């Protein structure tokens, strides 16, 4: 009988609610109620990368830190050099609707994918000298959301049909496959140790993936409409999120629930990309009207304003050293900002 | 979590009446458009009528203009729809919807198969 | 050493760009929308995953998409399609029960917060079945549209038949200029099964597009 | 049908149910504590002088 | 040898209230063509076929401003009407470089705007980047060319009766007539250069603007309307002020032989005085994305 079976599931929700009532005893933003405020964090543009043609969606830092790759709707790939702004590369595409791009930790390899529903692997430092295709990666049904390298032969990517996966690029089959989510799968993170990943959905939940074991281990909710971005805490043991009802909030994998909100009333767009300062007091945060905030994690009030881009900011990263950050936008600029 | 629970459904003769009531938790009642969605036997979903964040705009379908009656109680967080003159073709499962995001007028995906922002649904015979 | 080969390979990638660029202006992009009962693939293929058409029309070429590979849910793919020239809208008005549901699409595709910029051709397809269904009056539109007891026409076989396709017309019309910012307007179209001046349609209708938003551009409008 | 997805479901609810959970003050305390031991390594949060920043 | 200028034959009252309108023009004028040749040049998204001949107007009327600024501040200020015999001949050929460049570039404005209202769906195919930069060349060589040889010829004749001027600044028909001997020929060509090739560009300038008016009449309601009519208007106005009492001055110097100096005073700081001021504000502030730019520039 499902009767029985909504009415059993609906007692365990019961239970897990109280439990974790139960194992919460204090709240973070009291616990750092005695700690110095950051100030007024101000940053100034010092590059500015031109050459897209159209809206930006993606783009990845180095592990050198130096150099980044970008990709546009025009359907071209980028390689810039942010010390000198010299393009080492740029890749045209087969298809032009790109949602997403990776760069490979050892730096040999970029990955890119979207409408078209194939991850498309690209070798940088081929014999000859050039950039050939070496390896497309085909089985996904939905629209491709994000990409992220394990390593140089593993990768796991994201789709819009509800499901992600764990890819073997030397043979081209689906090592392990991750089912659960309900609504499209928009972002995902991997963690500092790559043994788990986190996703966010459009059905406002994430979920925690062991890679090897192949299952979801907790479920963490509290958003009221589809989920944007996510990233995981330095130390590895939290992460943030963020939504289009126009906050973000912090979850810790341990106490299992939510630890702090960062939202204000003057904000009524949602968040399109969020990202964390190498020591993890600082959050950065994109938003639709065309301005990136800066947060005190700590704290949860606003210290700083990036007001470069006259347009959408779509993509928002940070280097390993956290030298820099880089904002790109929907009107085909990339800005470094420090 | 997104929770909307409806209630209300019954055996009613043909020319009876009936009222629907949906109850909503777990989000800001009042930054949201509502919507009611029905579903008949061997037939996919199909829209029924809608209300406005405050209630100033309400529109519905062309079988039931005259007939049904869409209201909300934002104090309560509550929805409820007036159902009078009950046809024999007015026999299916009710189900409250939700629009994905705030302050918006648009409403995409609303009767999809596998929307998130909806409920369990009612059963309505006649 | 190395700053002179990273010069000259920068400059030979900005030839390339500009080239790209080039040939980038030239085209413009269109986007075709519907349900699968209208006939917008016979539509595409009269002048022929996603489904690329190229046509050229007084020297002038034209890029038609047409994704099919998705799945219901299209609100957040529809984002990436907010550049094109213009939105192209079949509708088979011959279908009464499902013509609510191309009503409620338009809505959502007019009022939608990236798509408030984007004009929309839209195309009334299957004339030919409205025109037999009226004729042979067994099914009857007053019952899906009770306004439809109360409207006068503002259709060679009777005034009924233009009655009716006008009364379509203007309830699409209706909400085109319900709400607006005077940024986009809306072209309809009657088209049957077999035509073939739609490429001449959609011509005439992207060259007043692009006119109107130069005459923004220069302060003129 | 829905028999399958719903026994799923509760079979997830049980796997997810069954673990051990720690305070809040706890995650707090460890968040702080990294926070103030990596802080004098945060380029962003404290600025540093313009001979070694790559940047200028 | 020295020219002695005169001047408005006003400035005997000690200048007391000519002085502050004019240094406050100059500096609107600089200061205009400046923010505006800066902010185009300066940020990325501004970098298309209709603003680079926004700029090159900017360049050119602070090209004439310079160019005008010092005899004129010199003779209203210090009270000093002295200039050397090469100064005069430098002034002379940068005045007229830079009338011919402003020509040219309206020209040069007025078919980039027919083209992109006219063909909209040929235009990127008419006006990429190095046709601009073509035509940007072309302006430069055919505008300091046909210059050359008027202060060229006049600088070998020798000057021997009065040495005096009429204006604040040296123009070659005022100075050509003290060359003592055989002005027929600088006179019948400054004359033709200066009918022939530079009054077919208002001509066309305004053939463009009557199709432009024609496209756009059947267009929209009356509410676009206006506003069409508002700034065709003030468009022909602005080329009018311009091209009007500057052709006038030329034919009046060699045909006006009764007329008092006080209208040649007139005519000849009208349209090189008023054209570097008039133009931004009608050309290039009207614009939004200059607007923008200026607004937040000055918050700063």
């Amino acid at each position: 009988e499902l009767d029985q079976l909504r009415q059993e599931a609906e007692q365990l929700k019961n239970q897990i609610r109280d439990a974790r009532k139960a194992c919460a005893d204090a709240t973070l933003s009291q616990i750092t109620n005695n700690i110095d405020p950051v100030g007024r964090i101000q940053m100034r543009t010092r590059r500015t990368l031109r050459g897209h043609l159209a809206k930006i969606y993606a783009m990845h830092w180095g592990t050198d830190s130096r150099l980044l790759v970008s990709a546009s709707q025009d359907g071209k790939l980028i390689i810039w050099d942010s010390y000198t702004t010299n393009k080492v590369h740029a890749i045209p595409l087969r298809s032009s609707w790109v949602m997403t791009c990776a760069y490979a930790p050892s730096g040999n390899y970029v990955a890119c994918g979207g409408l078209d529903n194939i991850c498309s692997i690209y070798n940088l430092k081929t014999r000859e000298g050039n950039v050939r295709v070496s390896r497309e990666l085909a089985g996904h049904t939905g629209y491709l959301s994000c990409c992220r390298f394990l390593d140089d032969n593993q990768i796991v990517t994201s789709s819009g049909d509800t499901t992600c996966a764990l890819w073997d690029i030397e043979t081209g089959q689906q090592t392990t496959t991750f089912t659960g989510h309900t609504g499209d799968v928009m972002s995902l993170s991997l963690a500092p140790d790559t043994r788990l990943f986190v996703s966010g959905a459009c059905d406002a939940s994430a979920k925690l993936w062991d890679v090897r074991e192949g299952m979801c281990r907790q479920t963490f909710t509290g958003h009221e409409s589809d989920i944007n971005a996510i990233c995981f805490f330095p130390n590895g043991n939290a992460f943030a999120t963020g939504s289009d009802d126009a906050t973000c909030r912090l979850f810790d994998l341990r106490a299992d629930q939510e630890l702090m909100t960062y939202s204000h009333d003057n904000i009524i767009c949602g968040i399109t990309s969020v990202s964390f300062s190498k020591s993890g007091r600082l959050l950065l945060a994109g938003y639709d009207d065309f301005n990136c905030n800066v947060w005190d994690a700590l704290k949860a009030d606003r210290a700083g304003v990036l007001a470069g881009h006259d347009n959408r900011v779509s993509c928002l990263g940070v280097t390993d050293d956290g030298m820099a950050v880089a904002t790109g936008s929907w009107d085909s600029f990339l800005k470094i900002w420090n | 979590q997104v929770q909307l629970q409806e209630s209300g459904g019954g055996l009613v003769q043909p020319g009876g009446s009936l009222r629907l009531s949906c109850a909503a938790s777990g989000f800001t009642f009042s930054n949201y458009k509502m919507n009611w969605v029905r579903q008949a036997p061997g037939k996919g979903l199909e829209w029924v009528s809608d209300i406005s964040q405050s209630g100033a705009s309400i529109s519905y379908t062309g079988s039931v203009k005259g007939r049904f009656t869409i209201s909300r109680d934002n104090a309560k967080n509550t929805l409820y729809l007036q159902m009078n003159s009950l046809k024999p073709e007015d026999t299916a499962v009710y189900y409250c919807a939700r629009c994905p995001a705030p302050f918006t007028r648009d409403c995409f995906d609303v009767t999809s198969t596998t929307y998130a922002y909806r409920g369990q649904g009612t059963q309505v015979t006649v | 050493n190395e700053e002179k080969a990273q010069r000259e390979a920068n400059k030979k990638i900005e030839k390339q760009l500009q080239k790209d660029k080039q040939v980038y202006r030239a085209t413009h992009r269109l986007l075709l929308l519907g349900a699968d009962n209208s006939g917008k693939s016979t539509i595409v293929k009269q002048m022929r995953g996603i489904f690329e058409t190229k046509f050229q029309v007084d020297k002038v070429n034209f890029h038609m998409f047409d994704v099919g590979g998705q799945r219901d849910e299209r609100r957040k793919w529809i984002q990436c399609f907010n550049d094109v020239t213009a939105i192209i809208f079949v509708v088979d008005s011959s279908d009464y029960n499902r013509l609510q549901e191309a009503l409620n699409l338009f809505k959502s595709i007019w009022n939608n917060r990236w798509l408030r910029t984007i004009s929309v051709i839209l195309f009334l397809n299957k004339q030919d079945l409205l025109a037999e269904k009226v004729l042979a009056g067994k099914s009857k539109i007053e019952d899906y549209f009770p306004e439809f007891a109360r409207y006068t026409t503002p259709p060679g076989e009777d005034p009924r038949v233009t009655r009716a396709k006008y009364f379509i017309r203007d309830e699409f019309l209706r909400i085109s200029t319900a709400s607006g910012d005077g940024r986009h307007y809306c072209y309809p179209h009657f088209t049957c099964a077999v035509d073939t001046e739609n490429a001449r349609r959609i011509f005439n209708d992207c060259r007043d597009i692009i006119q109107r938003m130069h005459l923004r551009q220069y302060e003129l409008l | 049908a829905s028999i399958a997805q719903a026994r799923k479901l509760v079979e997830q609810l049980k796997m997810e149910a069954n673990i051990d959970r720690i305070k809040v003050s706890k995650a707090a305390a460890d968040l702080m504590a990294y926070c103030e031991a990596h802080a004098k390594e945060d380029p962003l949060l404290t600025p540093v002088p313009a001979s070694e920043n790559p940047f200028r | 040898a020295t020219f002695l200028l005169t001047g408005i034959p006003g400035l005997e009252a000690a200048h007391i209230w000519i002085s502050i309108p004019f240094c406050f023009m100059y500096l609107i004028a600089i200061l205009g063509n400046g923010t505006i040749l800066f902010i185009i040049r300066t940020e990325p998204s501004l970098h298309e076929p209709m603003y680079y001949f926004l700029s090159m107007l900017a360049a050119t009327d602070l090209g004439l401003s310079l160019s005008t600024l010092p005899t004129v501040l010199g003779i209203f200020w210090f009270n000093a009407r002295e200039i050397s015999f090469n100064a005069c001949f430098a002034q002379m050929f940068f005045i007229h470089g830079f009338s011919f460049m402003e020509s040219s570039v309206l020209l040069a404005m007025a078919f980039d705007r027919f083209v992109a209202i006219c063909n909209p769906l040929r235009y990127a195919s008419i006006l990429t980047n190095t046709r601009v930069a073509k035509i940007g060349l072309a302006i430069l060589t055919r505008s300091f060319l046909l210059i050359l040889p008027l202060p060229f010829l006049l600088k070998r004749l020798p000057y021997c009766h009065s040495n005096v001027l009429s204006h604040s600044y040296c123009l070659h028909q005022d100075v050509m007539k003290l060359a003592c001997a055989d002005i027929r020929f600088n006179s019948i060509y400054g004359l033709f250069v200066v009918l022939s090739t530079m009054g077919l560009d208002s001509l066309l300038i305004l053939f463009s603007y009557i199709l432009i008016l024609k496209t756009v009449l059947g267009i929209a309601s009356r509410e676009e309307r206006l506003k069409a009519l508002n700034t065709c208007v003030s468009h022909i106005c602005a080329v009018l002020v311009f091209y009007v009492p500057m052709i006038g001055l030329s034919l009046v110097h060699r045909f006006g032989k009764h007329v008092p100096p006080v209208v040649h005073v007139l005519m000849a700081n009208v349209y090189l005085l008023v054209p570097p001021v008039m133009n931004p504000i009608i050309y290039s502030v009207k614009t939004k994305q200059i607007r923008k730019r200026i607004l937040r520039l000055f918050s700063l």
